[PDB]
RNA sequence: GGAAACUCAAAGAGUGCUAUCGGAGUGCGCGAGAGCAUUUCCG
């Protein structure tokens, strides 16, 4: 048997266990037998993963059982001796041997990287980069593997040439979930706001703007576009006008949910030139895809998007003092649109009205005009 | 070399040093040229301004009332905004201080 | 701390110094890492201690032990008790699975006793001296009237023997699948069952053998007579190997540990011998005992039991060196420095007839006049058995597969002698300085052949010549050169 | 020298290291070529390390028509990237074991540090791995092979023939 | 009053479900293991017993074999699987070994081949593609050295040149190559041995003692700027061509057929002659053949060591191979068959598990060294069980009857017989130096590994 | 004579089941360790 073998190899911590008095012969042969009905189980022909588990809980009492009596009755804390690696070697063999023979849960795969990550003290990272890897290996399609070591990797040591390494690979092995390509956005503005900080410490103490958030939503607006196509359509190239046009309206309507998703957790973030980058992404909403469709299918679209470019600078005040001497701007372009628009005029009249409305003393008489007198007087 | 090798009581065949390199980790670019076209436009916008360790060691190179109280948060927004390979070389030159000031 | 029982009991040349070194340093890391097994032994053994001064620990019976032991051993206690055949007569299998009774009117039964499976019983009408087991459950030898049968595991007359002219002490060398007979006549046979073939047929030269035990490290069948000789016998000499005086007259019972050291050896003139084995050293008598104890046995740990007839005694640690663990019988003048009987136990008006420890539990069969009991006795039973040659938990796949694996590796019947770690060895011609040759018509036809012997021989005796030659007043000296 | 192969399957790419060798010069014997078809001992010869299922159904019919002329594509080229190690060149170059001397340049080309090879050892090794299927795969997947290569079948019939469904 | 008494407990012992695996509870006791030596003495007479049940040694054929016998045959040294035969009426072949067939096959000269080995040849014009395509070079007694490529399958990278790369032409004739396996040098012998690179289709250099021609030359492994060679002076020669020139000779007392060096020591050779015995020489004190193998009946016709460095592969011209071990001197043991006569060549494979042999009846048979350690590849029990019993067997083989059971083979009966008139000779001879030695008095006891030398130049340092 | 297989035993075939000192530093090897080994922070 292996069986044999294993339980054969974990003899000598319980010897110096024993000859270190902190373990007598009745309990140390109890705990050896129940490791040995465990490790049969373990090593059965159909075993589970709830073994493992509960095998890897038995291994981690056993351990605070041996601190709290090595604390109790010898006082003091490491004893320099075998005793004290020898647990942690074996969780660690134990859960090597679960991933490689059952590596399809995650649940096993995670409980794996927070026991490491909690002993990256002792046992520093490249084994966490190991273990990683070949999670990595065995599951390229679950976008949740990069992300969660994304967030390791910059948040634990914070290394950004091999975080944008990682992202840039798992985007490029599925770029068509929503998910990977707005949370790289995500890491990417925050690597830019540390930079930027970084600069002001410089300052404090006494070029590099959001172009490359701009060009990744760029290659996300194109290639979610395509990949969502692509997952409509199966297997043959639908060939029919108004099929292929509607289809190409879906799209649209899919594409730029995502893109005011942007938009929302891009004003959660703003702290920059804010206005910059979404007017490059209305900039591109206005340069459509496949139909241009200002004066094409989703009308509402086209009203949301002139929405977003009046009150583009209403967003960000308390003092509304300001909102007022600046609404200039603001009710001209409106002037400007409704000069164009008829009922989406009236529908963009009842959008600016509530948002005057949401917001609410010379310049509220000068420069509606009723509304600015009744929050001024 | 023939005399030991007769000495030993177990010959593993692999005898010279063979072919062990670790695998491609996803964490380094294996051929250092962009494979796709969004590495493309990131490289050729990251071209330009990038904090390649330089700026990194310029502005972290500076950590006593501060050291005990005073700087209680601008230490901790400083050692906090240290990047990878600064805060490995600080905790190096930290650590090599004070092995040298406590023995 | 556990070595010695897993112990197996200056040079030119610099390669051969090194091999020297390395094979002795394999001994001592695998004797090592051997011993470094008891602490991943399974379990513990038991014992029943005194822990007072009054508090003897043979004044402890049946009732309160089977009171505070467990309640699968209480129910292993079991107690078959059959009268309408003779005093009955036990032996267990090899593991401790199956028993075997055996009625000296004519009742045969091998059992499960652990389970109620009654497999095999069969009555007869001829008085059955003993049976035993030969490998399993399968095959169970019984020493009939004058022919020994061998049967099948549910009852079948497998085989009668054509030899064996009678026989009244049998049993089995389990690793040579040998089947060893000692009857009422002079002989001793044995008779391998598994290619049927008789092996030797021993004359004993001695009269009847009163009592018979056979040793398990080694393999020697140790007879004993009416003449009080112990003798050791093996199939290579038709002579026996060794003899032993014992005690005087016959000598009713002999029992050896499965260690092979030791002897217990109990005679008809109320005497008891405690004997060496591998140096044949009186190791202590006994004495004074009322009757002569007509069977003795002795388990696995050093715990033997004599029996009287109505009384069992079991005496614990009694097989030491020293004149401590001499078995006494009584505590007198206050002195802790005897050995009294470690527990004992009184049966009521019947003699017992034979003992046997259980080989992997914690109790002591005897069988008597009316039937079989059980003794839980704490510490006369091997706890751990060695999954991979006994094994109270068989099924039928492993089962045969122990009865495959064992008849390929049967031991010729050649190779028991008094010690069996002797077929290793050169052959007595040792030479520890080895000289390695570097350090020193018909009629006419035999008529030539005869010439050309002759010369051989003329040959020969001038070599020997040569080699003798070359390994070894006044007057007369005046005439000597003459 | 095969320590990495590659499978091509219609749900997704795989790629195996190869643990420990076959034997090379008895490679037509009957106490060999009995190895392959039992399942015991093949999983004693290859693992798997990398799966990367194409999941869009256009997509696995891009990588089957590729794959078809001979021609490397994004997610072969990707898990191929990922997984072959850069072997320097004071050690060795990397081998692969591919099914075929028409895919065999265009991966020459585009990885320098890989060495592709097909002889009969790695066709046999990859009919093992097509021989056993699934079991290989110890449960990286969602969805069984043979409706999902039905499927591919068909519409890589219809898109060879170009098929009028008008 | 404290009792107890040991609990099976029924559930540490039998499983609780029904898939998983029951216990095998274990205690080391020399108790309860009574007969250690006897049993695992038995254990060793099964082995041997099992070991001449599966002694079954062949494996095939290649091909349908060449023409007329072969007679040199050359293994490559980066590959496994690739081997090229030469064979008498001017034809050379190149297996692959796996499929057991022939790449391509060459009209290669018109007389008798002779020798042929493969080389990695660095060009200086041009890159080695030798991922692509492989080379191979023979020379013949028609005065010809042919250097050829061969397109082979063994990578598929690529994707036409594919024989008679070049033609060196010599003087006298040509009786044997080998290659120096680094920058693209190799030697031959013929008149007298010379030394060329493929950049130059004149001989580099010219190394003989005097005007005597060389039989069979052979490079290292290692340390292969040194080189041996056998003339039919019945000589040895070595030479250094970091000195470029010939450094020591000894002269046996017949000619030496096949050297051949040790690619784990660098400094010890084989070689096989017309005496029925391989002896095996130390190269630095070349006074003592530190080793003689000592079992056939004819000429040993050639010999090769295995890549792992301990065992002898060699084939004598009377029918029959024979495998030793270094360190024993006499034969392990012996294949033969009826369909062989007068094995000429004979090469351990690379894999260091089969050696090939080619006789002269046409064909290149190969054979496993371990004639039953099987190929598959076995499971761990299985591995165990193996070696386990091999040790055995190692252990005990001094015993007599099993010692009779793993010695004994079927020798042919042609083999058996001579044998056993020469052996009768040979203890007649023995018995009169016997008598000659008991007259005599100044009689060296002449040693048997320095038996065959009868002179050295350079003679003691 | 039909057989309930749920009493049990001995066996025969077919099917499915597994692998082979601790983190750094320090003399160190071609962004880099797979190891040689410590009084350097040490634990």
């Amino acid at each position: 048997s292996k069986t044999r073998y294993y339980l054969e190899q974990c003899i000598p911590e319980m010897d110096d266990l024993v000859e270190k008095g902190l373990f007598t012969k009745n309990e140390v042969s109890l705990i050896m037998k129940k490791r040995t009905d465990f490790e049969h189980r373990l090593n059965s022909r159909g075993s589970s993963i709830n073994d493992y588990i509960k095998y890897i809980n038995y291994e981690s009492n056993v351990n605070k059982l041996r601190a709290k009596r090595c604390k109790r009755i010898l006082q003091v804390k490491k004893t320099n001796s075998l005793s004290d690696w020898s647990i942690q070697q074996r969780i660690g063999f134990i859960y090597q041997r679960g991933t490689n023979k059952f590596p399809q849960d995650l649940k096993f795969w995670a409980m794996y990287l927070n026991y490491m990550k909690a002993r990256g003290n002792q046992t520093s990272y490249k084994k966490i980069h190991n273990i990683y890897n070949q999670l990595l290996k065995l599951h390229p399609t679950n976008v949740d593997i990069w992300i969660s070591c994304a967030k390791y990797e910059y948040e634990v040591h914070a290394n950004f040439k091999s975080c944008r390494n990682i992202f840039q690979n798992g985007l490029r092995f599925n770029p068509d979930v929503p998910k990977l390509w707005y949370e790289y956005v995500k890491f990417e503005l925050n690597f830019i706001t540390k930079l930027i900080n970084r600069r002001k410490v410089m300052g404090l103490i006494n070029a590099l703007r959001g172009d490359i958030a701009l060009t990744i939503f760029d290659v996300c607006m194109k290639t979610l576009g395509k990949h969502y196509i692509n997952k409509h359509k199966g297997y043959y190239a639908i060939s029919d006008s108004k099929m292929n046009i509607e289809l190409n309206k879906e799209t649209l309507n899919y594409l730029f949910s995502e893109s005011l998703r942007y938009i929302k957790l891009f004003d959660e973030f703003l702290d920059l030139e804010r206005d910059y980058l979404i007017n490059h992404v209305l900039q591109f909403w206005k340069n459509d895809m496949y139909d241009l469709s200002l004066r094409k299918d989703l009308p509402e679209l086209y009203l949301k998007t002139v929405m977003i470019d009046i009150t583009l600078n209403i967003r960000y005040m308390p003092v509304e003092k300001l909102d007022i001497d600046q609404l200039q701007l603001s009710v001209k372009k409106y002037f400007a649109y409704i000069s164009k628009l008829d009922s989406a005029s009236v529908k963009s009249l009842k959008n600016e009205y509530r948002s005057y409305l949401q917001d609410n003393k010379m310049n509220a008489e000068d420069d509606k005009i009723l509304d600015l007198i009744i929050s001024k007087l | 070399i023939v005399q030991q090798n007769r000495r030993a009581d177990h010959l593993i065949f692999p005898l010279n040093k063979p072919t062990e390199h670790n695998h491609a980790s996803a964490f380094t670019r294996t051929q250092d040229v962009p494979q796709t076209e969004l590495q493309e436009k990131v490289d050729q916008v990251l071209q330009e301004s990038n904090l390649a360790n330089p700026e990194k060691d310029s502005k972290f190179e500076e950590l006593t009332p501060e050291e005990m109280r005073k700087r209680t948060t601008e230490m901790r927004l400083m050692r906090e905004l240290m990047f990878r390979e600064e805060r490995k070389a600080r905790r190096l030159k930290k650590i090599k201080s004070k092995t040298y000031r406590k023995i | 701390e556990n070595q010695n029982k897993f112990e197996r009991s200056q040079t030119k040349d610099k390669k051969l110094r090194a091999g020297l070194k390395k094979i002795d340093e394999q001994y001592k890391k695998a004797v090592s890492s051997a011993a470094a097994t008891d602490y991943l032994l399974p379990e513990s053994n038991g014992y029943l201690e005194p822990e007072n001064e009054l508090e003897k620990t043979f004044k402890v019976q049946q009732s309160e032990i089977k009171s505070s032991v467990d309640v699968s051993t209480a129910n292993k206690a079991l107690d078959l008790s059959l009268k309408e055949f003779g005093p009955y007569h036990i032996k267990y299998a090899k593991n401790g699975t199956h028993l075997l009774i055996t009625g000296r009117k004519g009742h045969v039964a091998s059992m499960d006793w652990r389970k109620g499976q009654l497999r095999a019983e069969l009555f007869l009408n001829e008085t059955c001296h003993s049976a035993t087991y030969l490998q399993n459950e399968q095959y169970f030898a019984v020493a009939q009237k004058k022919y020994t049968f061998i049967y099948d595991h549910e009852g079948t007359e497998l085989h009668r023997l054509k030899q064996h002219i009678e026989a009244r002490h049998l049993d089995f060398l389990p690793y040579h699948y040998l089947l060893v007979t000692a009857g009422e006549t002079g002989w001793l046979k044995y008779h391998d069952v598994s290619t049927g073939q008789l092996v030797s047929e021993l004359r004993t030269k001695a009269g009847p053998t009163m009592a018979m035990a056979q040793n398990p490290w080694n393999a020697v069948m140790h007879l004993g007579h009416s003449n009080g000789t112990v003798s050791l016998w093996s199939p290579s000499m038709p002579e026996p190997l060794v003899k032993l005086l014992s005690a005087r007259g016959p000598v009713n019972s002999i029992a050896i540990d499965r260690s092979g050291y030791y002897m217990a050896t109990t005679g008809a003139d109320r005497s008891m011998k405690i004997w060496d084995i591998r140096n044949f050293k009186q190791l202590h008598s006994v004495e004074s005992l009322p009757t002569p104890g007509t069977n003795v046995s002795i388990s696995d740990t050093g715990l033997l039991a004599l029996s009287r007839g109505p009384h069992v005694t079991l005496w614990k640690d009694a097989l030491k060196l020293s004149g401590d663990s001499k078995p006494c019988f009584g505590s007198m003048g206050g002195n802790p420095h005897r050995n009294t009987p470690y527990m004992s136990h009184l049966f009521a008006g019947n003699k017992v007839e034979n003992l046997g420890f259980v080989p992997f539990e914690d109790l002591l069969g005897v069988g008597h006049q009316t039937g079989i009991t059980n003794l839980i006795v704490p510490g006369a039973g091997e706890a751990n058995y060695d999954a991979l040659e006994l094994n109270p938990f068989e099924t039928k796949k492993q089962r045969q597969e122990q009865e495959v694996r064992t008849l390929l590796n049967k031991l010729p019947a050649d190779t028991i002698t008094l010690d069996p770690n002797s077929i290793g060895s050169v052959d007595k011609r040792s030479s520890t300085i080895r000289l390695n040759a570097k350090d020193l018509r018909s009629f006419l036809r035999k008529k030539t052949q005869n010439v050309i012997d002759e010369r051989k021989l003329r040959v020969q005796k001038q070599l020997d010549k040569e080699k003798n030659i070359r390994k070894r007043d006044v007057i007369e000296e005046a005439l000597s050169r003459f | 020298p095969i320590e990495y192969l590659l499978f091509e399957e219609p749900t997704g790419y795989a790629v195996f290291k190869v643990k420990l060798q076959q034997d090379d010069i008895g490679s037509r014997l009957k106490e060999v070529q009995e190895q392959i078809n039992d399942f015991g001992a093949f999983t004693k010869l290859i693992e798997l390390v990398s799966f990367a299922p194409f999941k869009g159904a256009a997509e696995a019919l891009e990588n089957a028509n590729d794959i078809s002329e001979g021609l490397v594509s994004e997610s072969l080229k990707a898990i191929l990237d990922l997984n072959l190690p850069k072997a320097s060149s004071k050690k060795k170059n990397i081998t692969l074991a591919i099914s075929d001397k028409n895919l065999g340049p265009s991966i020459k080309e585009e990885f320098p540090y890989v060495d592709c090879i097909s002889n009969e050892l790695a066709q046999d090794l990859i009919r093992g791995v097509r021989l056993h299927g699934e079991k290989l795969f110890k449960g990286l997947q969602s969805g069984d092979l043979e409706r999902a290569q039905l499927g591919l079948g068909h519409a890589y019939s219809r898109a060879k023939v170009k098929f009028s469904v008008q | 009053m404290k009792i107890k008494t040991i609990k099976r407990s029924a559930d540490d012992y039998v499983p609780v479900k029904s898939t998983q695996e029951s216990q095998m509870p274990r205690n080391l006791n020399p108790e309860l293991h009574p007969f250690e030596r006897a049993r695992e003495y038995t254990k060793a007479l099964n082995a041997t017993k099992l070991e001449r049940m599966f002694a079954k040694p062949f494996v095939g054929q290649l091909g349908y074999g060449h023409r007329d016998g072969v007679y040199a045959i050359a293994k490559n040294y980066g590959s496994l699987n690739k081997l090229a035969t030469g064979s008498a009426d001017g034809v050379i072949k190149y297996w692959n070994m796996s499929t057991r067939e022939e790449f391509v096959s060459f009209k290669a000269h018109y007389g008798l081949v002779t020798g042929l080995c493969v080389t990695q040849p660095r060009f200086h014009d041009k890159k080695p593609d030798l991922k692509s395509q492989n080379f191979m070079l023979s020379c013949s007694d028609d005065k010809t050295v042919k250097l050829w490529s061969i397109n082979v399958d063994d990578y598929s990278n690529k994707n036409n040149e594919e024989g008679l790369i070049r033609t060196f032409d010599g003087e006298s004739a040509f009786q044997g190559i080998d290659s120096h396996r680094e920058n693209s040098t190799f030697a031959t012998g013929g008149a007298k041995i010379h030394l060329w690179d493929v950049n130059r289709l004149k001989p580099v250099s010219d190394l003989s003692w005097g005007a005597d021609n060389i039989t069979s030359l052979k490079f290292n492994q290692n340390e292969t700027d040194i080189l041996a060679s056998t003339g039919s002076d019945n000589s040895i020669v070595l030479y250094d061509l970091r000195t470029n020139s010939p450094t020591q000779k000894i002269v046996q007392t017949m000619r030496t057929n096949a050297i051949c060096w040790n690619p784990m020591e660098a400094f010890n050779f084989v070689t096989a002659n017309e005496d029925h015995n391989a002896y095996y020489y130390d190269m630095r004190n070349l006074s003592r053949s530190l080793n003689v193998f000592k079992d056939h009946v004819s000429a040993v016709m050639d010999v090769d060591f295995s890549p792992t460095g301990d065992e002898i592969v060699t084939g004598s011209y009377d029918k029959s191979i024979r495998i030793y071990k270094t360190n024993h001197g006499h034969s392990r043991e012996i294949y033969h068959t009826k369909r062989m006569q007068h094995v000429f060549q004979v090469k351990y494979s690379m894999d260091s598990k089969y050696i090939i042999s080619g006789s002269d009846d046409g064909n290149v048979r190969l054979w496993r060294s371990k004639a039953w350690e099987r190929s598959n590849v076995k499971t761990t029990r299985e591995k165990n069980k193996l070696e386990y019993d091999e040790k055995l067997k190692e252990r005990f083989r001094h015993m007599p009857e099993i010692k009779r059971i793993s010695r004994h083979r079927h020798v042919p009966q042609v083999i058996k017989k001579a044998q056993e008139i020469k052996n009768i000779e040979l203890s007649s001879i023995k018995r009169r130096e016997a008598n000659e030695r008991r007259t005599r008095k100044d009689m060296p006891y002449i040693s048997e590994r320095k038996k065959q030398i009868v002179g050295t130049v350079h003679k003691y340092e």
